């Protein structure tokens, strides 16, 4: 289970306190875990048993929302990017977050026409 | 750079993944696990017990501080809240740590599963 | 076709006529309706299992 | 491709069996009752249970035949249990999935099936379906809220959130719509700012993971940083703290190798008074005097006129 810290919650004042799209998967995960075994014990049917098994089994959409069960929904009925869905894409950090990280110390501003100066040297 | 090498790359195991995630501590004990669903409690803003962001089994937030309380200064290097697991350093080992939600059911890995390959 | 709504006695060489089918069906098509009408493609592979 | 139709799937045909075997269950219901109540009441005045079958039972019982009594009273309650579970569809859609899932919002609601049986109560005169029910949905609201939002919810709370403004919306009789406006908390016998508390904690977190836009480049939380250090006081305070101590060189090195960082600085901050009063020179007093030699040695401006630019 991945540390908390990183996916962390986030913060916006007012309420709209963003949280993450990982640990609700755990939320998921740990309920289906913990709530099953306080079945076990009581032994009851299996009917609410060993049918939870397949919805603990139901972990894989923890680690892909996507392959196999329909994927569970989002904010928007989104593929709530798996915990393997986000060094996966080229927009999924991975490569982009280190083969292309963003970086800083440099300029970005427009290039209009300056014939003025050299080539060898640019002019800032 | 020199301290790394060369990395090999193979199937994890539990009993092997339980090597790390839990952490024994002097009060003679056993921390590693999690329980039970949690982000902090409302009001207050910070984790709880078990917790997905457990303030003490993962660690600070305010940066050298028990769960317990009565927690403040730095400069300790081994605290274990007295009555309490926190531990504290800088709040920088939390983010290395982990947990595991201990599947009662052995539950089986989607990456063998359907696999376009499907090795199971 | 015709097996699941208005099962009229041949209604199709009434509405179509010519040529519905070589104007005569085909080998694999049976057009039985007393348990297809309402009844056919609608459990019989359809919504399954009831 | 689908669980909840295999609930269907398999229990859909499932029937009630009628309320018949209700006194047939009866039996059972208590049966176990028994075979338990003893068999605790007897863990409970010794051996915190013997783990021995025949203690399974205050009075006698072959283990094989009390082997019947249990599993025969157990399928009592488990093919009862199993056969209950079609009308429970009716708390699932009445609760959809409470921002949860239909499944949970059903199995939460097992939980509850279960606790009806036992103390669903025999000899009553109509059947559980108004009793039943009755747990059903006290253990799934429960649930439901206690479940999902990720942050626990009290009731005191979850519920003012969606009752403060749900009284209001009728409240707002002999008012204009929204009612009053503080009013409303005295109307609920509450303080506004306790009011923006429960109002504020409402809705859910955001995505933080959700497109920026209309467009793309754009998962939410591409999107901030609290704390590194701002490289600008990392670079700073290090120069600081260190010169704190560095710049400590307007004096001699009776105080400025002690006191230097009053009883701590530097430290989580302290090993003092007195233990300097030992530490150092055996004082108790020159830790004061010395100290406030130097705690002047750098004050009239002149003295360590180094870190003037400081004004801190």
């Amino acid at each position: 289970v991945i540390p908390p810290d990183l996916r962390p919650m986030v913060q916006l004042d007012g309420g709209r306190f963003a949280t993450s799209d990982l640990n609700d998967l755990y939320r998921r995960v740990i309920n289906r875990n913990n709530r099953l075994a306080r079945l076990q014990e009581i032994l009851a049917p299996e009917i609410i048993v060993r049918n939870e098994k397949r919805m603990l089994q139901e972990v894989d959409a923890l680690i892909d929302n996507g392959r196999r069960g329909r994927t569970v929904v989002g904010a928007n009925n989104r593929p709530l990017k798996s915990l393997s869905d986000i060094i996966e894409g080229k927009q999924g950090r991975f490569r982009q977050n280190l083969l292309g990280k963003r970086v800083d110390y440099s300029g970005r501003s427009v290039i209009v026409v300056g014939p003025k100066l050299k080539i060898h040297q640019c002019g800032l | 750079t020199n301290q790394f090498d060369y990395v090999k790359i193979g199937l994890a195991s539990p009993e092997r993944i339980r090597q790390w995630g839990e952490r024994t501590l002097p009060n003679g004990q056993v921390v590693g696990e999690v329980t039970k669903p949690e982000t902090i409690n409302y009001r207050t803003l910070k984790p709880e017990m078990d917790g997905l962001f457990c303030e003490r089994i993962f660690g600070p937030a305010k940066d050298w501080e028990c769960h317990c309380g009565k927690y403040k200064r730095v400069r300790h290097r081994g605290i274990v809240c007295e009555r309490c697991g926190v531990e504290v350093t800088e709040s920088r080992v939390r983010r290395h740590r982990m947990g595991y939600i201990k599947l009662a059911a052995p539950v089986a890995h989607v990456w063998y599963l359907k696999g376009i390959p499907s090795y199971i | 076709v015709l097996l699941k709504a208005l099962g009229l006695s041949d209604n199709e060489i009434f509405d179509a006529l010519r040529h519905p089918e070589y104007f005569q069906k085909t080998i694999e098509k049976e057009g039985q309706f007393s348990e297809e009408e309402a009844l056919m493609e609608l459990y019989r592979k359809l919504r399954p299992g009831e | 491709e689908d669980s909840i139709r295999l609930y269907l799937q398999e229990i859909g045909r499932i029937r009630l069996l009628r309320a018949d075997e209700e006194i047939e269950l009866a039996r059972k219901i208590a049966d176990l009752l028994e075979l338990e109540r003893v068999r605790e009441r007897l863990s409970e005045k010794l051996e915190r249970d013997p783990r021995d079958s025949e203690w399974a039972e205050a009075v006698q019982l072959p283990l094989p035949a009390f082997r019947y009594r249990l599993h025969i009273g157990r399928r009592a309650k488990d093919k009862m249990v199993q056969s209950n579970l079609r009308l429970v569809v009716s708390i699932a859609k009445k609760y959809m999935n409470r921002g949860l899932s239909f499944q949970d919002l059903i199995q939460e609601g097992s939980l509850g099936l279960i606790r009806a049986a036992e103390k669903f109560d025999h000899e009553k005169g109509y059947k559980f379906s108004t009793y039943a029910t009755w747990w059903i949905r006290q253990a799934i609201t429960r649930a439901i809220a206690d479940q999902s939002r990720t942050i626990r919810l009290p009731v005191h709370l979850y519920e003012t959130i969606s009752r403060i403004k749900k009284t209001t919306k009728l409240l707002s009789q002999e008012m204009g719509r929204k009612p009053t406006e503080e009013e409303i908390a005295t109307r609920m016998e509450m303080t506004i700012e306790k009011l923006r508390f429960i109002a504020k904690s409402a809705q859910l977190p955001i995505s933080l993971e959700t497109p920026i836009g209309k467009e793309e480049d754009s998962r939410l939380g591409d999107f901030i940083e609290s704390d590194g250090e701002t490289p600008e006081d990392q670079v700073s305070k290090n120069l600081l703290r260190e010169d704190l101590e560095k710049v400590l060189d307007s004096l001699s090195p009776r105080e400025r190798d002690v006191l230097r960082l009053r009883y701590g600085l530097d430290d989580g901050r302290m090993k003092t008074l007195e233990e300097i009063g030992q530490i150092f020179n055996v004082t108790r007093e020159r830790i004061r005097q010395i100290e406030a030699k130097a705690l002047r040695k750098l004050r009239h401006p002149n003295r360590n006129s180094v870190l003037k630019e400081y004004i801190r």
